[PDB]
């Protein structure tokens, strides 16, 4: 309300457009950067004095989470050299400044698809300060952008070694661990260390907690009333995080999840309502709420959800989300393009039985729905034997692969019975082809 | 720097490579692209222009590899159907069919004297079969997880091979042994191919980094930083002075082999761009991609 | 050393961990916490 008072009138205002951006940085972006860019302005009139370096990085800062990547490396580099030329400025630290600046100026270059840069800035920033975190950490996520075993992993517990007490260095430890999740059970202890009051309260672990006791459901085991109990703890723990914090939204995404769990598919749309109206543009609420869709014999509403989370620059054909499409689909336009989702993500790693084996599955459902009830057209009986001797090399190909997905596939003889039957209905058919081929004949005739 | 032509809805299905000749054999002036509408469309490049000339079919499944034969007018498709096929761009017409059942069948890779096609295996093998043959010739014993890529040297005196873990092995076509296993990559290795020079080896991993080894000592020439999504196609220019790097953010970054800087983008590309290559002289740079467009980039 | 107080002391941080977890808007646990308990009156 000051700011606004004191906009309006103009008692040669100089630095209230620097508190106007400076409360503003939280909300709105763009009121800010106006804020700077007249005070920019408004420092020059009165004499003929350099911008500050402050000012120039700040606005940098709030480009930067913008688009304007170039422009914020123009402030960047301009607010380095004025806080170089800041050589009497000691007593404000014009080299924390450059500091800084440089420290942003690493994550855009991070950002800007440099990490050769960013590596070299963050280590100029390292060889002088090694006291620092941040930079310590950033080095650490590119080289784990190449991998999770190399210097990623030893530089994230170097940094927690340095300072233990660091909520951050301590939740990455606590990331490492995802990539192989066979430190189920045992990620709790680590995920456990710094839960003591001091650092309390902490509702990142323990939102950690509840999904690593989440990922444990989905096992044929919870009729030995294990996996209820696990439904039961982690129904408390987000209970208990939705008590000390009512406003967390990932908290109401896991209740949807363990009451979607529970069966209330009907009720998961309801929990689930209230997280995707807080903000939808999250990875897991899209594919819940087509979880929830295709479950309804909705895939109409599905599919587009799974586009649409694929819409993201960070992949093409993912693996699962394919697999999360084709659950009942049985329509022509659910069948034939759903082979073609289906190669499309092969195609990036054939190596899964998964695929190899929907695809078959898929290609005898075509080839039973031509070749039980058509008496269709000629060339698709052509193309259906060979569709179907396809399906049939596959089956006998899957057959001799030791590990399966959880669960063997010897389920396949059905398979083999359901093409033999298929390849005598063919025969039968073709014949019928030939009638419809002659009929046609004396039509033109 | 600019693009020149724009091949709109270039097929019905989005394609995932595209090949062009670089000799005077009747190839250059050809491009030869595979889709996953089972169409290879020989499209003449005639009159600076994108013609088609033949529409060949018979694969089952959607087109992985297309490739054009050094010192042959003829080429060949393959696909996941463990059918490679052989077709003569002369006529149009197939050559044969090599049944690389019972699924193992990868991208293809035409030898320089054109005699040899390597193919990759789920056994991690990589099968080299002959062209007049179609028998399994001879296979090499480097098994892992699987062979993702393989490429011929232009003078046919190195071979690697990318596994889907960023394994590179480092054969002799010359005496079909093991040399050497670069293991600089983590990620899962999309393309490679050989300089001009059959000097340095770039390779396309899904880190986004262009990693350019050396051959002669097995030793990494530099560690260049790419797109943000995965390069999926990359090309050397003919006279040897940049490479294109096709990646998954419908991004077509021309970086510089000598400087590692990337001297033009294009962004045409609605979609991700799956396959780039170089004109006879360098100058087009023929692009294909999901967007289903055949984008004519030249570069004088 | 003294730069990390110099730093620490100047610079502002708007967003963390826990500012992503909480929505920005104002969602309360009343219309969730209803459900949550009619439930498992149901069962």
């Amino acid at each position: 309300g000051h700011l606004k008072k004191v906009t309006e009138q103009y008692p040669d205002d100089v630095e209230a457009w620097i508190e106007l951006a400076q409360i503003l940085e939280q909300t709105d972006i763009q009121g800010a950067l106006s804020a700077y860019g007249t005070a920019t302005r408004i420092l020059q009139e009165k004499v003929q004095a350099d911008v500050p370096p402050e000012i120039l990085n700040n606005v940098g800062a709030l480009h930067f989470r913008l688009g304007n990547l170039g422009e914020a490396k123009k402030y960047f580099l301009a607010s380095l050299d004025r806080a170089k030329a800041e050589a009497e400025h000691d007593e404000h630290y014009y080299n924390a400044i450059s500091v800084t600046t440089s420290y942003n100026l690493a994550r855009l270059y991070e950002a800007m698809c440099e990490f050769h840069e960013a590596e070299k800035l963050y280590k100029n920033i390292l060889r002088e300060h090694p006291n620092y975190v941040d930079c310590y950490l950033r080095l650490g996520a590119m080289a784990r952008d190449k991998g999770n075993f190399y210097e990623a992993s030893d530089w994230f517990k170097e940094a927690l070694q340095i300072n233990q007490d660091h909520p951050d260095a301590w939740s990455l430890i606590g990331n490492l661990h995802l990539a192989k999740q066979e430190w189920g059970p045992g990620q709790k202890k680590f995920e456990r260390i710094l839960k003591q009051p001091s650092t309390q309260s902490d509702t990142y672990s323990m939102l950690a907690l509840g999904n690593v006791w989440l990922q444990t459901l989905h096992q044929p085991t919870r009729d030995r009333e294990k996996e209820k109990r696990h439904q039961d703890r982690a129904l408390a723990i987000y209970k208990q995080v939705l008590r000390n914090d009512a406003k967390n939204l990932y908290a109401a995404n896991g209740i949807g999840a363990v009451l979607a769990h529970k069966g209330y598919f009907r009720e998961a749309r309801d929990v689930f309502a209230q997280v995707r109206e807080a903000t939808a543009d999250i990875s897991d609420v899209w594919l819940n709420l087509a979880h929830i869709y295709v479950e309804q014999k909705q895939y109409i509403s599905a599919v587009q959800m799974y586009e649409n989370c694929l819409r993201k620059f960070y992949k093409h054909q993912n693996t699962e989300v394919v697999l999360y499409l084709a659950r009942a689909l049985f329509k022509c336009g659910k069948l034939q393009e759903c082979k073609q989702t289906l190669l499309k993500a092969r195609h990036v790693a054939p190596s899964d039985t998964v695929l190899m084996f929907n695809v078959a599955l898929v290609l005898q459902r075509l080839a039973t729905s031509v070749l039980k009830d058509e008496k269709s057209n000629l060339k698709e009986v052509l193309n259906a034997v060979k569709e179907l001797e396809l399906a049939h090399r596959y089956f006998s190909y899957l057959s001799k692969v030791g590990d399966k997905m959880r669960f063997d596939l010897a389920l396949a003889a059905t398979e083999a019975r359901q093409c033999s039957d298929l390849l005598s209905q063919a025969q039968y058919h073709v014949a019928r082809a030939r009638k419809q081929d002659e009929e046609e004949r004396e039509l033109r005739a | 720097y600019g693009i020149l032509f724009k091949q709109e809805q270039a097929h019905d299905d989005a394609i995932w490579s595209v090949a062009w000749g670089t000799n005077k054999k009747e190839n250059s002036e050809t491009v030869v692209t595979g889709s996953l509408d089972d169409l290879v469309k020989v499209w003449k490049w005639r009159d600076e222009r994108l013609d088609l000339q033949w529409s060949l079919e018979g694969h089952q499944l959607g087109v992985v590899s297309v490739d054009i034969s050094h010192t042959l007018p003829i080429a060949a498709s393959s696909s996941l159907d463990a059918h490679i096929r052989l077709w003569d761009l002369e006529n149009g017409k197939q050559i044969k069919s090599i049944d690389a059942g019972p699924v193992d069948a990868w991208t293809l890779a035409f030898s320089p004297d054109s005699q040899y096609l390597a193919t990759g295996t789920h056994v991690g093998k990589v099968n080299i079969f002959g062209v007049e043959s179609g028998k399994k010739e001879y296979s090499l014993d480097t098994r892992g997880k699987f062979i993702l890529s393989i490429a011929y040297s232009p003078d046919g005196k190195y071979l690697a091979s990318g596994a889907i873990d960023g394994i590179i092995n480092i054969f002799d076509i010359a005496t079909g042994k093991l040399l050497h296993t670069l293991e600089g990559h983590a990620m899962p290795i999309r393309s490679l191919t050989f300089s001009p020079d059959s000097q340095l080896l770039v390779t396309a991993s899904d880190d986004g980094y262009i990693k350019i080894y050396d051959v002669q000592h097995a030793n990494l020439a530099g560690t260049l930083s790419g797109h943000a999504s995965w390069v999926l196609n990359v090309a050397f220019c003919p006279d040897d002075t940049h490479f294109v790097s096709s990646s998954s953010d419908k991004s077509v970054k021309v970086w510089d082999v000598g400087t590692r800087t990337c001297v033009h983008t294009f962004f045409d590309h609605q979609d991700q761009v799956w396959g780039v290559k170089y004109n006879g002289n360098g100058s087009k740079i023929v692009s294909v991609g999901d967007d289903q467009e055949i984008h004519i980039y030249d570069c004088p | 050393v003294d730069v990390t107080r110099d730093i620490v002391s100047r610079e502002r941080v708007w967003r963390t961990r826990t500012t992503i977890l909480q929505s920005t808007g104002k969602n309360f646990s009343k219309n969730i916490f209803a459900i949550l308990q009619s439930v498992k009156a149901r069962e």
